[PDB]
């Protein structure tokens, strides 16, 4: 997953 | 919220490009993945590129390894594509994109921008303009049709408006035509009131990158 | 991961109901999403994981999991031609073909103009002349240019707008393609157009030098 984890 | 591209124009094979996608503030740059979509004029669209949040990482698709490279500084908020190596098939429309909506994986691009133009040719020709004039035989009642010929340019596209963008109703730009030379045509025509042609003017501007060549030419009505 | 859409084209009524189906090469789980995209702009994401809608019209309809995935739209409207991709998101992000979604309207007649060349492309060897068949449906047309009352062949060209937005209607147009010297030998120029809408071939035409 290339999106940052909240 | 918002992507702009840049960087794109017209290049000879094995030259080099960097796209750059910038993000309005609104955006959280840093929180997600940033994507590169490129859509050929003819055919659909490609998944190209991605970087990560933080640039630790980065994948290419295989049409495109070896020779592309991605990268961002989050502080400019800025992501850049360069391009090395460049042939025909990378002519393309190239967005940048974003699915900010996480979940275990993610990848459904909720933010795309206009996208860049990337033509990779070694040949240009110019455009030669000539006024498609409102005649008695192309007036069929109170409507009359005027327009312009685009013709014998290469490569592709020509981008022509009405009067700078302010007459667009009624407008249709067809397709343009392979001729035998191995040139393209186009007509772009409009319909107007048939009473309005000796008080209104129309001009169709006419602009090809590739070859520098902008024009503007009013559409006189031959009287006729 | 290879995707796979069907069928490629699509006609339909206003207020039909479409399904597009997407094949995936490989078993991606529910990781996909339906994109729309008219020619003039950017795609814009209609549903994403199979199913949830975000598309906000509510007669769009995401269904599908293992390599079977299909998108339906509740009544059509003419705001929907367009051209629908699919796309997964589970190993990495790959596109489908897409699938071209025209529209079915009543029968419209088409306007016929006529364009003799230009006094500026004459003085450069080389006259072109136009025939537009302006906001028509359906799209096949048959444009006959008569030169002298002979029928001609092997010099013109054709071309068709894609349908438009608001009236769903087609755009075409003829140019029939002869040098000057060609062309003053000459002296009436005729365009007889044969469609549906039409009962009898109208025929636009003029005379060299007036």
């Amino acid at each position: 997953n290339p999106n940052a984890n909240p | 919220e918002q992507l702009v591209e840049s960087g794109g124009g017209v290049v000879q094979p094995g030259r080099s490009l960097r796209l750059s996608c910038a993000a309005a503030s609104e955006f959280c740059f840093s929180c997600y993945g940033m994507h590169w979509v490129r859509q050929a004029p003819g055919k659909g669209l490609e998944w190209v590129a991605v970087i990560w949040h933080d640039g630790s990482n980065q994948h290419f698709a295989d049409s495109v390894k070896g020779r592309f490279t991605i990268s961002r500084d989050n502080s400019k908020n800025i992501m850049y594509l360069q391009m090395n190596s460049l042939r025909a098939e990378d002519t393309a429309v190239y967005y940048c994109a974003s699915a900010t909506r996480y979940d275990i994986l993610t990848g459904a691009f909720d933010y795309w921008g206009q996208g860049t133009l990337v033509t990779v040719v070694s040949r240009r020709l110019p455009p030669s303009v000539f006024p498609l004039a409102p005649s008695s035989k192309s007036t069929s009642g109170g409507t009359a049709a005027l327009g312009c010929l685009v013709k014998d340019y290469f490569p592709e596209p020509v981008t022509v408006s009405w009067n700078s963008g302010a007459l667009t109703s009624g407008v249709h730009t067809f397709p343009a035509v392979l001729q035998s030379s191995g040139l393209y045509s186009l007509s772009s025509v409009v319909t107007v009131p048939s009473s309005s042609l000796g008080t209104q003017t129309y001009i169709c501007n006419v602009n090809h990158k590739p070859s520098n060549t902008k024009v503007d030419k009013k559409v006189e009505p031959k009287s006729c | 991961i290879q995707m796979t859409q069907s069928p490629s084209t699509l006609s339909a009524s206003v207020g039909d109901r479409v399904t597009i189906t997407c094949r995936a090469s490989q078993s991606i789980s529910t990781w996909l999403a339906w994109y729309q995209q008219k020619p003039g702009k950017a795609p814009k994401l209609l549903i994403y994981k199979a199913s949830s809608l975000e598309g906000v019209p509510s007669r769009f309809s995401g269904s599908g999991s293992g390599t079977e995935f299909t998108l339906t739209i509740s009544s059509l409207q003419p705001d929907d031609f367009a051209t629908y991709y699919c796309q997964q998101y589970s190993r990495y992000w790959t596109f489908g073909q897409g699938t071209k979604v025209e529209i079915k309207r009543t029968v419209a007649a088409p306007s016929v103009f006529i364009f003799p060349p230009s006094d500026e492309q004459l003085k450069s060897g080389t006259a072109s002349v136009v025939c537009l068949l302006n906001n028509f449906y359906p799209r096949e047309a048959k444009v006959q240019w008569k030169v002298d009352n002979a029928l001609q062949s092997g010099n013109s060209q054709e071309s068709v707008t894609e349908q438009d937005s608001k009236d769903s209607t087609y755009s075409l147009s003829s140019t029939l393609t002869l040098s000057k010297a060609d062309y003053e030998k000459h002296k009436v120029y005729a365009c007889e157009v044969t469609h549906q809408g039409l009962s009898s071939p109208v025929t636009k035409s003029f005379n060299r030098g007036e």
